[PDB]
């Protein structure tokens, strides 16, 4: 008989870093791969490769 | 690894009989935390145990019995334990004989049952070294004076010589006679063996102290040899022990049945062929009268 | 003592990178396979893919005289037993409860 | 118990065919006739397609189980 | 606890547990490994399931705190973990046997034992134990593919 | 037998394991005879009672002096060859590499013999043990001892088929004893490579097959295009054995799946 644990260290915290909150979210591993990169990724790719001047 | 006999076991590539002996002592000492691994390399030990040229086969027999003692499997522990010869014994008082004598004694009584009861190749399968461990332990029961223990062991192995010497030891004769009547009536199942205990229970009511004729009577009832109770009753009547020839006939009437009471009066008539007071007690006439008056 | 397990994952990041390229494309050149996987050479790629194949983890083929790996994918999963094996798993678990 | 039927029915036909072939018993063309329709009707010739379908209908069966 | 009777074995479960814990600071004495061993085989013949399991756990923890994985593997195999055991004990054993299966290149069994482990640790709290079995489960799935 | 006659056997091993290091320079056939007598001075050491340590400091400093006698003897046990030969030594030593942490010092010759203990488990194709063993030496040591790093990454390439592993079997020269033994593995490598290529392609030219299996000549490649059974047209042509005949038969399932169905029924009918 036992009922305890005390053989492994733990971590307890009140400074908690943030992620996507989960309440019934689909929690897709796809949305952690981006950073709202999507406006940036357009602008920079329309100027760099000139597809806002050469190509409509 | 440390605490792994990998360093030990991997030895024996050169054939140096002093490399096998120094090995089966450094291993034999520590089979109490290495075993789990030994299990994998038992073959090096069995091959050594089978070859008789090596004198190191007594510890190979022990170390072998030490793999199946810590594995729990047992069974094989008996074949290697008895192959250790005198290194394994009852008196060195180890955890090995602690367990291995339970496993031995049950492995042995299992055998003497099926064997002594059925074939004519009875003991032939049975090893003699196992009987030696059984008798070495049993005599410990007669030396410790635990006749209260040996009285039952003597029905496991089902040898009545064990049982016949257990009763004689010390002045514990009239008590043992009290155990062996309770077990002959409740414990005993096999009618054959039960009868074989009752006969030896008859001989010790004659050759031990004053014979008690209230006991040999009951036992002759359960053995059903009428021609012998008729002559145990017809030698106290000739010696003017009628006071002890009544006690036999009232037992026979109450305890025994009518086809026994008709065999004994018939044996006294075949003997009487070239008075009759006991013929009036074995018939039950006088007892009928007494009960009526009652 | 986890660090011993971690270093092994280098096998799997490439296992997945490549089984991912197989399901993204139908045929591609080894020169590009090395560029998406951050691999070594176009020499290294052909051996890596090949290994995948022999371990039935990509089901494709290679034409080496032209330099491209080509997928053979065209199964509709249902001709497999796979779904029936998956269910045979589910309901044994479930029923045991 | 159904196979316990098919088994002995077929068994009886086998004893009959074996009965006319040898240990002669004059042939009755009619029996043998019908006995040919039997071996044409056995489910065989549409093997591959049938396989791919039967597997699918099973798949459904499990989904609902 | 060397004494007799079968009820003291149970409280000796807790005894052993703290015994090892304190023995483990200064330096996890491998000396105790033998005591444990000796008291373990004894328990297998007294058929004290409880003590047998608990004790077997602290033993496995001994082999694992050092690099004696082979020695725990051949053991885990050759031995029979009791049937009745407090769950805490069963979670320990299912975290260790899974650790072992993991190191010897067998992520298969592991991912299925690992998980059973996470789901036997007491629910409301168990902070550290759960916190570590995660750090391993997360990697056994990755490794598995 | 005092500890000074035991010592008098240790010096009798200094006269044979400095001749093993002087016949290593000259590379004589007397390099073989100073190791046939360190396999005899073994059988003289175990009688001076120097089996693995279980206490006693006097025997401890006598085991740093009997450990050597198995190092420099094991090294010749390799070049002497035979599987069980250099095998049954490695045991002893990995045992005396925890005794060496116990109460003894360490040497730079301890973690490089163990490395060979790894390579030996690669050419025996028992990668299950390689990893357990890899976990005996602390993790921070396989990044800094760049003698062990090559056995490790050799297993990385070995387990997940990546080639350029035949090229790195002559580039792991920082420890020469690696390049002596690893040659064994190179006959399994060719086998796995052709095992995949039997499925991965269908037409290549002959000289390319000579460049892939790491051969230099055309003759060798004829023999190995004969054992696998290929034809020798202008380009080396393959035979389809990847999925020669498909599993288009669920008649083979038939019986098995029916067993399963029956089983479900048993669980839905049993009395629980």
């Amino acid at each position: 008989e036992d009922d305890e644990f005390e053989e492994f260290p733990a971590e307890d915290w009140a400074g908690l870093d943030e992620d996507e909150d989960a309440h019934v979210w689909e929690d897709n591993w796809d949305d952690d791969n981006v950073e709202d990169d999507f406006s940036n990724q357009l602008r920079a790719e329309l100027e760099k490769h000139g597809y806002k001047m050469e190509t409509s | 690894m440390i605490t792994s006999a990998a360093g030990i076991i991997s030895l024996l590539d050169e054939d140096e009989p002093q490399l096998k002996e120094f090995a089966l002592h450094k291993l034999n000492a520590v089979v109490n935390d290495f075993w789990a691994e030994i299990s994998e390399s038992v073959d090096k030990i069995e091959v050594l145990y089978e070859d008789e040229g090596f004198r190191s086969r007594q510890f190979a027999a022990l170390v072998a019995s030490k793999v199946f003692y810590h594995l729990g499997a047992f069974e094989e522990s008996l074949n290697y334990a008895l192959g250790a010869g005198d290194l394994f014994n009852v008196n060195d008082n180890s955890e090995y004989v602690e367990t291995i004598i339970a496993k031995c004694i049950d492995h042995y009584t299992k055998q003497c049952v099926e064997n002594a009861d059925l074939p004519e190749g009875e003991k032939k399968p049975i090893d003699q070294r196992l009987e030696g461990i059984v008798n070495k332990m049993f005599q410990r029961c007669l030396d410790d004076h635990k006749y209260k223990q040996a009285i039952g062991i003597a029905l496991e192995t089902r040898r009545l010589d064990v049982f016949e010497k257990t009763i004689l030891e010390s002045n514990d004769v009239p008590g043992m006679l009290a155990y062996s009547l309770k077990l002959c009536m409740s414990l005993m199942q096999n009618k054959q063996f039960r009868n074989k205990v009752l006969r030896v229970l008859v001989k010790i009511y004659m050759n031990l102290e004053k014979p008690d004729f209230i006991n040999v009577c009951q036992c002759l009832i359960f053995l059903d040899d009428p021609q012998a109770v008729s002559d145990i009753l017809e030698k106290l009547v000739k010696e003017d022990n009628l006071l002890m020839a009544y006690q036999i006939c009232f037992d026979l009437y109450e305890s025994a049945s009518q086809q026994f009471l008709s065999s004994v009066i018939q044996n006294l008539r075949t003997v009487g062929t070239p008075t009759l007071k006991m013929i009036k007690i074995l018939s039950g006439e006088m007892a009928i009268e007494l009960h009526l008056q009652f | 003592g986890t660090y011993t397990l971690i270093i092994r994952l280098r096998h799997n990041v490439i296992k997945t990178g490549v089984r991912m390229i197989s399901l993204s494309y139908s045929r591609i050149s080894l020169a590009d396979i090395a560029q998406k996987l951050q691999l070594d050479s176009p020499e290294d790629a052909e051996f890596i893919v090949a290994k995948a194949i022999r371990d039935g983890v990509i089901e494709a083929s290679i034409n080496h005289e032209k330099g491209y790996v080509q997928s053979k994918e065209m199964i509709d999963i249902y001709s497999t037993r796979e779904p029936q094996l998956a269910f045979h798993q589910r309901i044994s678990f479930c029923l045991d409860i | 118990h159904g196979l316990k039927g098919l088994n002995s029915k077929l068994l009886d036909i086998r004893s009959y065919l074996e009965k006319v072939a040898t240990g002669k018993l004059p042939i009755n063309h009619q029996i043998i006739y019908q006995l040919q329709d039997v071996f044409n009707l056995l489910p065989d010739v549409s093997l591959q397609e049938f396989v791919k379908a039967f597997y699918l209908k099973t798949n459904d069966q499990m989904v609902v189980v | 606890s060397t004494q007799n009777r079968r009820a003291l074995d149970l409280v000796a479960a807790k005894c052993y547990y703290y015994h090892a814990r304190v023995y483990e600071f200064l330096d996890k004495l491998d000396v105790v490994r033998s005591f444990l061993h000796a008291r373990l085989r004894t328990a297998t013949l007294r058929h004290d399931a409880d003590g047998q399991a608990t004790l077997l756990n602290l033993l496995l923890r001994n082999y694992l705190h050092y690099s004696l994985y082979d020695q725990a593997e051949k053991l885990v195999s050759k031995s029979v973990f009791p049937e009745q055991a407090n769950n805490n004990e069963w979670a320990r054993y299912l975290y260790y046997t899974g650790r072992i299966k993991a190191i010897q290149l067998e992520y298969s069994e592991a991912r299925r034992t690992m998980t059973n482990a996470l789901r036997k640790a007491p629910q409301h709290t168990a902070v550290g134990f759960k916190q570590t079995v995660h750090k391993l489960l997360i990697v056994v799935e990755l490794l598995l593919g | 037998g005092p500890a000074a006659t035991s010592g008098a056997v240790l010096q009798a091993a200094t006269g044979m394991y400095e001749q093993l290091k002087g016949e290593w320079n000259r590379k004589s056939p007397n390099l073989s005879k100073c190791g046939e007598e360190l396999g005899r001075l073994k059988l003289v050491l175990l009688e001076l009672n120097f089996l693995p340590t279980t206490g006693t400091k006097l025997t401890k400093q006598q085991l740093i002096l009997a450990r050597d006698i198995l190092e420099i003897g094991a090294q010749w046990s390799i070049l002497r060859k035979d599987i069980p030969s250099f095998e049954r030594y490695m045991a002893q030593l990995k045992c005396y590499y925890f005794d060496y942490k116990e109460q003894l010092p360490e040497s730079a010759y301890m973690h490089q013999l163990l490395g060979l203990n790894l390579l030996f488990l690669l050419s025996q194709n028992r990668v299950a043990e390689f990893h357990t063993e890899l976990e005996r030496l602390p993790a921070k040591d396989i990044q800094t001892n760049v003698y062990i790093k090559h056995p490790v990454s050799l297993e990385q390439y070995l387990m997940e088929g990546s080639y350029n592993k035949v090229f790195l079997a002559k580039g792991n020269i920082p420890a020469e004893s690696y390049t002596f033994f690893i040659d064994i593995l190179l006959d399994t490598i060719r086998d796995e490579i052709a095992g995949c290529i039997e499925k991965a392609y269908e037409k290549i030219l002959f000289t390319e097959a000579t460049r892939i299996l790491f051969f230099n000549t055309p003759k060798k490649m004829t023999d190995y295009a004969k054992k696998r059974g290929w034809v020798l047209g202008p380009n080396n042509y393959y035979s389809f054995a990847s999925q020669q005949q498909k599993p288009e038969d669920t008649t083979i399932p038939s019986t098995e799946l029916a067993k399963q169905v029956i089983e479900y029924a048993r669980q839905l009918e049993m009395i629980v």
